[PDB]
RNA sequence: CUAGCCCAAUACCGGACUAAUCUAUUGAAACAUAGAAGCAAUAAUGUUAAUAUGAGUAACAAGAAGCCUUUCUCCUCGCACACGCUUACAUCAGUAACUAAUAAUAUACUGAUAAUUAACAACCAAUAAACCAAAACAACACUAAAACGUUUAUUAAUUACAUUGUUAACCCAACACAGGAGUGCACCAAGGAAAGAUUAAAAGAAGUAAAAGGAACUCGGCAAACACAAACCCCGCCUGUUUACCAAAAACAUCACCUCUAGCAUUACUAGUAUUAGAGGCAAUGCCUGCCCAGUGACACCAGUUUAACGGCCGCGGUAUUCUGACCGUGCAAAGGUAGCAUAAUCACUUGUUCUCCAAAUAAGGACUUGUAUGAAUGGCCACACGAGGGUUUUACUGUCUCUUACUUCCAAUCAGUGAAAUUAACCUUCCCGUGAAGAGGCGGGAAUAAAAAAAUAAGACGAGAAGACCCUAUGGAGCUUUAAUUAACUAUUCCAAAAGUUAAUAACUUAACAUGGACUAGCAAUUUCGGUU
RNA sequence: ACCAAAGCUAGCUCAACAUACUAAACAAAUACAAAAAUACACCAAAAUAAAAUAAAACAUUCACCUAACAUUAAAGUAUAGGAGAUAGAAAUUUUUAUCCUGACGCUAUAGAGAUAGUACCGUAAGGGAAAGAUGAAAGAAUAAAAUAAAAGUAAAAAAAAGCAAAGAUUACCCCUUCUACCUUUUGCAUAAUGGUUUAACCAGAAAAAAUCUAACAAAGAGAACUUUAGCUAGAUACCCCGAAACCAGACGAGCUACCCAUGAGCAGUUUAAAAGAACCAACUCAUCUAUGUGGCAAAAUAGUGAGAAGACUUGUAGGUAGAGGUGAAAAGCCUAACGAGCCUGGU
């Protein structure tokens, strides 16, 4: 009934931050491979005729998108209620806003769906780090050309 | 209570040392309370008294943190209550002397609502508040009679 | 000579040395009772 | 050496080495010769000059001093009128 | 060693340890060492007359029960004093200073069986 | 636990009272004096050391008492004597030749003529001749005879100057006191007390003397015949 | 040579794979790529649990017959109370198994039901006064001076029956333990059973008896004995106390004799007062205790005094023919070891020399005696009585021995029941010589060699037991002592300051009880240490 | 074939939030010797932390060490230190409200000690366990199915010779060859240590400088810094058990050492004697021998001894407590181990 020699000791936090440019390049590589492997589809306005999830199921089966679909919208409050109710009842069809795009989800879902404003937003957000300075103070603070 | 270095050298032995004050049994007379207290006071106490130009002056001027004495706080509370009440028991045969004594201590006049809570500890204050709030439970007969009288007055006025 | 029988029972000595009153009459015995209560002993004293 | 402090959990440095040594930015450590102030009437002028001259440390002693000092003493210092600013760097080192 | 979990009764001690078993005292010690028992300290069982009492330990099984209405102070007041005080106020002779006529008791120390000190066992 | 003393008796009585011995133990319970304990059961006979003590304050003059019996006392080395005068009896320390059926005088009057000193008589030092043997002398008037009491021991009056008497104690030391201090004349009873021979180691245990420790201790500088001069005269008069 | 996957390894170092889990994605007859770790046990006298060896071995028990609880054969710790344990007590029923160290059955296990009834015991007045005069058959006394009581006056609710302890075969020792247990009665009128059943090996324990001798045994007459006596020394006067659990003494204490320290009051000493009380030394008594204050202590705060205070009491050379030295010369000391005893319990030489004791003695006793290291209250010499103290003689006595023997009981062996321990790497576990980490069952060279039980002996397994207690090491401890190094607190001195004051026209002087700050001298003491090569 | 083996649950652990924090029960009795209705009082107390350790010793020093100011930097900087080991700020800066909380934590030698602070062990403080497994239904036990897999035995004792095996062989041995394994050593078969065996637990941990990989590059980093190819991120690294001891606070004088109260015993014989006299019982000690030595016994039995009216034995109750007590000094005894008790904490 004795103690443990080494064992696990307390809550251990496995926390580290990859460089911001490394994370941005990872996002770029994820988008590039999703496009090059015929697994990225650009849509317009993410509009749906009905809120039937079986409609999206049959549409993906007809278009041969695959088993898993990740639809990325521009904003959260600007999502149409049709697609919201159609994705709230599905598991393999996941609806995420633009700020919720990630390498893990892009690799988990076989097919990526991007709207035109989402594509423009992603391009504008990702191309900014190619010709930017090192942050004198955090970018949340007022800069000359940055919000 | 502390430590010290014998021979005043750091590299020498460290020794526990208790420095104690020189106590003296002196008799101090108060003008407001009119009584001579045989108290154990120190030369610093006598010096503070001479600096304040009076025993009552010293008591009324030095606060609790500078007195550090429950008896001193009790003396202050007593003389403050006497000054706030204008006690005729100071000099029942010398009203002029009583008034002359009460005038020279006018700068420390505190109202009665606060003059009886200065020299009290937390336990004493809780005990005083309990004695003040100690009320016997009124019988429910009185409450029911008052309710019935209210209902009867309402039925009498609603006609 | 022969050892082991060092305990000669007597209720007077028992209750006078390890009794409830003996424990409560001293501040150290009160601490003993408090420690036994914190551990949760079924019997705090004799 | 305190590898993990108790207050901040950081690595501390020994003050004796910073009191009797000087680190150039190129990794070299500068020191004084031991005994350059003891019994100067008993020593020859050549020996006294040898004692007064500064000297460098070898690789083992340099690594020891680097282990005993923190990273604050291995920084680039731009002092006003620093005599060792010309020696802070290394030139023509063909290794 | 001795036992600690068992109860410390009078059977487990010397001759000089004679602890009572919970009975109440009935007197004191007299002059010659004997015990003088006081007849006022012994409980007098007040037994009624059960001759013409037509009530049994059990009730009829077909008899109906009633909804649980625990008797409260407000209900007792409404039953004993509300009609009297109401009639007195309607007649106009109500006296708020004297409430002894309705059954209120100012001080319990006068009567025999007081309520707060609980002078009676049962 | 802290023990209580057996000396809780305010009323003076002639009958012997029981006393609880304690072997070197203070009121705490630890040994303070070694070699004490386990003696014979003894009673205490209360002795009246203030010899001149009138019965009533109405007649504070000198008084005469009669000796009833000279008895043995286990508490002190001397013999006690019961003396009765008026309505009370009292135990005093018997002198050398005090027998049953004697008269003892107790006086506080000092006159220009010295009085003839008998044995049982007790007069102030100012009224005794210049070469009188005394015992049970006092330090202050009315304090009580703390000084010489042991069996056979007696002091001697040396001189009286400026209303102050000088005595010499059995320790050959001079003691100056007021002349109004009462003192009993003669030697204390049991003059052969020093010549007694403890026959065996058991008589010491009977007396209540535990054996000495067996630890061998090397003598220090304290040992050796220290021929010290006689200390100065101990004076008890308060000179203003 | 033919094929290859193509050259040994301890400490440390480098690399490639990889078992089993969890997670993210695959997979879905149990896997892959990645990320994580409580990530792998032939070894710590490792922890827990279970199993074996020793081993069915050591050890343990119930007197006989009978008509079945009635008679015989034996030994005698029984009854009650106090203290303690709490129902283990009583009746009925059951025991395959659990408790009895085994059965029979049962006061000791199981279940149900009942029980110990107060007169005995516990709880069961204060306040003042009269009271000195022991218990011991108490007549009367001794010393060690001794517990135990009435009367008088004032108040003590007043009225049946209060409450509590009442069993036992029992308590403390891990146990149904050959142990430890207070008191009053008797020695049986009350308690019990040494043998489970056989045989009569060895060895072991207990007893009885023994020819002739009678200590010849042995360190010693230990033990035993049909004896149970008389003497001589050493050490302690004696009775007594001590290392519970290896030492009972010559150790300690002790009466006696000596030193120091104290002139005094409400908790020790002491309700005492120098014929007293403490701190000590040495040991009754008898004869004595010689010299020394140079050093260190203690009084004296410096001189000076103290050794029944700590302790010390001398060299070198010649001398009365040939041996010694009464004597002398010279030197140092504070005095230079006196009396006494002496080969001793007394450094070695020593088994000194001599006489008695024996046939023989390093034993014992008496003498001689520088013991150049005896010696006088850290006491020296004798003596009575005493001592489970240590030695030596004389008879008596005997199995101690010459030299063992016989028979009983417990053991032992067999049968039946129950059933441990240290120990154990695995053994299918010979002898000789040699070799070898220097003493071999395991190696080498030879001999021997069907396999298993049972009973004996202890030569070896460098046998078991206890991480050698001897020795050394450790920049490991602890106890003790100080002339070790740093110095506290506290207790006794002294001084200065503070405080209280007093005198005189800025000065001098005193401190009852406390009591603050800083110094001084001592007790009691605190922390730490004991260089290395050999 | 026995012994046995396997379940998945009881529950625990770490955090977040949080009302704001000594749960429920409290009829009577409970600090008389706790659970005992009931009489003229006394009640309360404080005075620094120490040491084990590091400085390879140890004397000044030795972070945390049961006292709030948290976070990002300044910064391990100024400073403090036998200026050694080590200790260590501040001025000045940063910190956006709520839900989104569960688990790359364990599954009965694990996770809390816990079925429980209970049995049990100690006088006491205190220490402190192990133990559960069928099924929808056992109101389905002439009860049904899966493993019959550890060590230990039975079925089934053995036949010259040998670290027990290997080369083999028609063939189990017979033939030939090899001095068990770890640890420690110059060197072990060594007769140097450790282990009967089985099962389950049981022992390497940190990123300063460096190497590899990658991002960006005279600039790097999501704020504070580093930069004469550098800056950022990731991966590569440093065990387990064991003293005598030291300090602090509790608990211990029911054994024993000594005292204080209160009681009790000593019969017979010789003696003008109760004479610390003599013989010898009860009683108290323990001289010598023999058994016993895991025994009846962690100190006993038998024989034999000493005292036995005393400085005697002994019952009950109380006191003296560890830097201490007590001691007719044995450095004895203080609850079976005392050159200084035991328990807890430092650990
Ligand atoms: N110092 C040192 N020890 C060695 C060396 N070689 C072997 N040893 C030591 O020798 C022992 C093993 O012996 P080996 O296996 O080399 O015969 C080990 O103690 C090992 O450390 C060496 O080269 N140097
Ligand atoms: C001497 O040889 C030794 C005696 C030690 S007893 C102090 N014997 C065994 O080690
Ligand atoms: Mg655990
Ligand atoms: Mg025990
Ligand atoms: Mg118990
Ligand atoms: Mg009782
Ligand atoms: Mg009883
Ligand atoms: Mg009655
Ligand atoms: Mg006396
Ligand atoms: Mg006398
Ligand atoms: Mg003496
Ligand atoms: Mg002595
Ligand atoms: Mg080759
Ligand atoms: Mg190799
Ligand atoms: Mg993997
Ligand atoms: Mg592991
Ligand atoms: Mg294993
Ligand atoms: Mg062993
Ligand atoms: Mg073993
Ligand atoms: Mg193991
Ligand atoms: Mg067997
Ligand atoms: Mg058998
Ligand atoms: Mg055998
Ligand atoms: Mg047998
Ligand atoms: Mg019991
Ligand atoms: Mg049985
Ligand atoms: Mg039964
Ligand atoms: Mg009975
Ligand atoms: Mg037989
Ligand atoms: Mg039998
Ligand atoms: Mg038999
Ligand atoms: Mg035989
Ligand atoms: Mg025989
Ligand atoms: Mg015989
Ligand atoms: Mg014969
Ligand atoms: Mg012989
Ligand atoms: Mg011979
Ligand atoms: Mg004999
Ligand atoms: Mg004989
Ligand atoms: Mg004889
Ligand atoms: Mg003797
Ligand atoms: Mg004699
Ligand atoms: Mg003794
Ligand atoms: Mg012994
Ligand atoms: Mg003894
Ligand atoms: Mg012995
Ligand atoms: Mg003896
Ligand atoms: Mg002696
Ligand atoms: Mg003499
Ligand atoms: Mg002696
Ligand atoms: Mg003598
Ligand atoms: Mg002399
Ligand atoms: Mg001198
Ligand atoms: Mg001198
Ligand atoms: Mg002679
Ligand atoms: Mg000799
Ligand atoms: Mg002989
Ligand atoms: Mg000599
Ligand atoms: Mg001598
Ligand atoms: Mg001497
Ligand atoms: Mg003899
Ligand atoms: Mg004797
Ligand atoms: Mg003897
Ligand atoms: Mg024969
Ligand atoms: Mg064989
Ligand atoms: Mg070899
Ligand atoms: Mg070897
Ligand atoms: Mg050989
Ligand atoms: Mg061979
Ligand atoms: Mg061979
Ligand atoms: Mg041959
Ligand atoms: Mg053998
Ligand atoms: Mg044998
Ligand atoms: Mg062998
Ligand atoms: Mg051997
Ligand atoms: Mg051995
Ligand atoms: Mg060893
Ligand atoms: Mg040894
Ligand atoms: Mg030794
Ligand atoms: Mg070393
Ligand atoms: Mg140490
Ligand atoms: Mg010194
Ligand atoms: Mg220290
Ligand atoms: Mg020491
Ligand atoms: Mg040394
Ligand atoms: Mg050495
Ligand atoms: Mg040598
Ligand atoms: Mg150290
Ligand atoms: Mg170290
Ligand atoms: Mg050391
Ligand atoms: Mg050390
Ligand atoms: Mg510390
Ligand atoms: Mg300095
Ligand atoms: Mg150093
Ligand atoms: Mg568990
Ligand atoms: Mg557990
Ligand atoms: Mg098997
Ligand atoms: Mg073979
Ligand atoms: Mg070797
Ligand atoms: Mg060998
Ligand atoms: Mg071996
Ligand atoms: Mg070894
Ligand atoms: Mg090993
Ligand atoms: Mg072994
Ligand atoms: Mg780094
Ligand atoms: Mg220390
Ligand atoms: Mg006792
Ligand atoms: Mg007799
Ligand atoms: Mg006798
Ligand atoms: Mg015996
Ligand atoms: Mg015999
Ligand atoms: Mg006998
Ligand atoms: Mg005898
Ligand atoms: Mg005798
Ligand atoms: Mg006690
Ligand atoms: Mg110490
Ligand atoms: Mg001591
Ligand atoms: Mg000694
Ligand atoms: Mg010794
Ligand atoms: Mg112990």
């Amino acid at each position: 009934g004795g103690g443990v020699a080494h064992g696990p000791r307390g809550p251990t936090s496995y926390y580290y931050m990859l460089p911001m440019k490394v994370r941005v390049q990872g996002l770029k590589v994820a988008l590039t491979v999703k496009l090059a492997q015929d697994d990225l589809h650009i849509v317009d306005s993410l509009e749906l005729p009905t809120a039937d999830p079986q409609y999206l199921i049959e549409l993906a089966r007809y278009r041969r998108w695959g088993d898993s679909v990740l639809l990325v919208d521009l904003e959260h409050e600007d999502m149409p209620q049709n697609v919201v109710a159609a994705t709230s009842g599905l598991k393999t069809f996941n609806l995420v806003p633009a700020v919720g795009l990630n390498v893990h989800s892009m690799l988990k879902h076989q097919t990526l769906v991007l709207t035109l404003p989402t594509v423009a937003f992603l391009e504008e957000k990702l191309l900014w780090h190619n010709s930017r300075y090192t942050p004198l103070y955090p970018f949340r603070l007022p800069y000359c050309d940055f919000p | 209570l502390g430590h010290r270095y014998v021979n005043n050298d750091k590299l020498s032995k460290r020794v526990r040392k208790v420095w104690k004050p020189q106590l003296f049994q002196r008799e101090l007379y108060s003008e407001i309370l009119d009584k001579r207290f045989t108290v154990t006071v120190t030369m610093r106490t006598l010096d503070l008294i001479d600096q304040a130009c009076g025993f009552d002056f010293y008591i009324l001027k030095t606060p609790k943190e500078d007195l550090c004495s429950k008896f001193g706080m009790d003396l202050k509370r007593g003389m403050l209550l006497r000054l706030a009440r204008q006690d005729p028991q100071l000099h029942p045969d010398d009203p002029a002397r009583r008034a002359a004594i009460y005038d020279r201590y006018k700068a420390f006049v505190i109202p009665e609502a606060e003059a009886e809570w200065v020299g009290l500890t937390l336990d004493e204050a809780v005990e005083k508040q309990r004695l003040l709030e100690e009320k016997d439970p009124i019988p429910l007969f009185k409450i029911f009679v008052e309710e019935l009288l209210g209902q009867l007055q309402q039925q009498a006025l609603s006609e | 000579k022969a050892r082991g029988n060092e305990y000669q029972p007597s209720n007077i000595k028992r209750k006078h040395k390890h009794g409830w009153v003996r424990r409560l009459r001293t501040p150290t015995g009160v601490q003993v009772i408090l420690r036994r209560m914190h551990k949760g002993r079924k019997s705090l004293s004799h | 050496v305190t590898y993990f402090s108790s207050r901040k959990g950081k690595r501390k440095t020994v003050k004796a080495v910073i009191y009797r040594f000087l680190r150039l930015h190129s990794g070299l450590w500068l020191r004084r010769k031991a005994g350059y102030k003891k019994k100067l009437w008993k020593k020859t002028a050549a020996r006294k000059r040898r004692l007064r001259e500064f000297v460098f440390c070898n690789k083992t002693q340099s690594k020891l001093l680097d282990k005993m000092t923190t990273s604050f003493w291995k920084r680039r210092n731009w002092y006003a009128d620093d005599p060792y600013q010309k020696y802070q760097d290394r030139t023509n080192l063909k290794v | 060693g001795a036992d600690r979990m068992s109860k410390w009764t009078s059977k487990r001690g010397p001759r000089t340890f004679c602890k009572g078993r919970g009975a109440k005292g009935t007197g004191f010690h007299g002059r010659d060492g004997k015990f003088v028992q006081i007849k006022e300290m012994i409980p007098e069982l007040v037994v009624p007359e059960l001759a013409g009492f037509k009530l049994k330990p059990y009730v009829n099984y077909r008899a109906p029960e009633g909804t649980d209405t625990p008797l409260t102070a407000k209900q007792l007041f409404l039953e004993t004093a509300a009609p009297a005080i109401e009639k007195d106020f309607k007649a106009g002779t109500f006296d708020p200073e004297h409430l002894e006529k309705y059954g209120f008791e100012p001080t319990q120390e006068g009567k025999l069986f007081q309520l707060y000190p609980k002078n009676f066992p049962r | 636990a802290t023990s209580v003393s057996w000396k809780s008796r305010t009323k003076y009585t002639v009958m012997p009272v029981k006393m609880r011995k304690s072997g070197g133990r203070n009121h705490t319970g630890q040994i303070q004096v070694h070699g004490i304990g386990g003696g014979h059961k003894q009673r205490y006979r209360m002795i009246d050391f203030l010899r001149f003590r009138p019965e009533h304050e109405s007649k504070p003059g000198p008084f005469e008492e009669k000796v009833i019996a000279v008895r043995y006392d286990p508490c002190r080395s001397a013999d006690i004597a019961l003396v009765a005068g008026g309505n009370r009896k009292r135990w005093i320390i018997a002198t050398e030749n005090m027998k049953a059926g004697d008269t003892v005088l107790n006086s506080d009057h000092i006159g220009r003529m010295a009085v003839a000193a008998r044995e049982g008589d007790a007069h102030p030092l100012g009224a005794l001749p210049v070469g009188t043997l005394i015992n049970n002398v006092e330090s202050e008037p009315g304090r009580g005879a703390q000084y010489i009491r042991a069996a056979g021991t007696c002091g001697v009056l040396l001189r009286k100057v400026n209303g102050t008497a000088i005595i010499q104690l059995p320790s050959k030391r001079q003691m100056q006191v007021l002349e109004t201090c009462i003192a009993t004349v003669g030697r204390v009873s049991n003059v052969d007390h020093n010549k007694r021979v403890i026959g065996k180691a058991g008589r010491n245990r009977w007396l209540g003397k535990r054996p000495n420790s067996g630890l061998w201790q090397r003598k220090g500088g304290w040992a050796g015949r220290k021929i010290r001069p006689l200390p100065p005269m101990k004076s008890y008069v308060k000179l203003p």
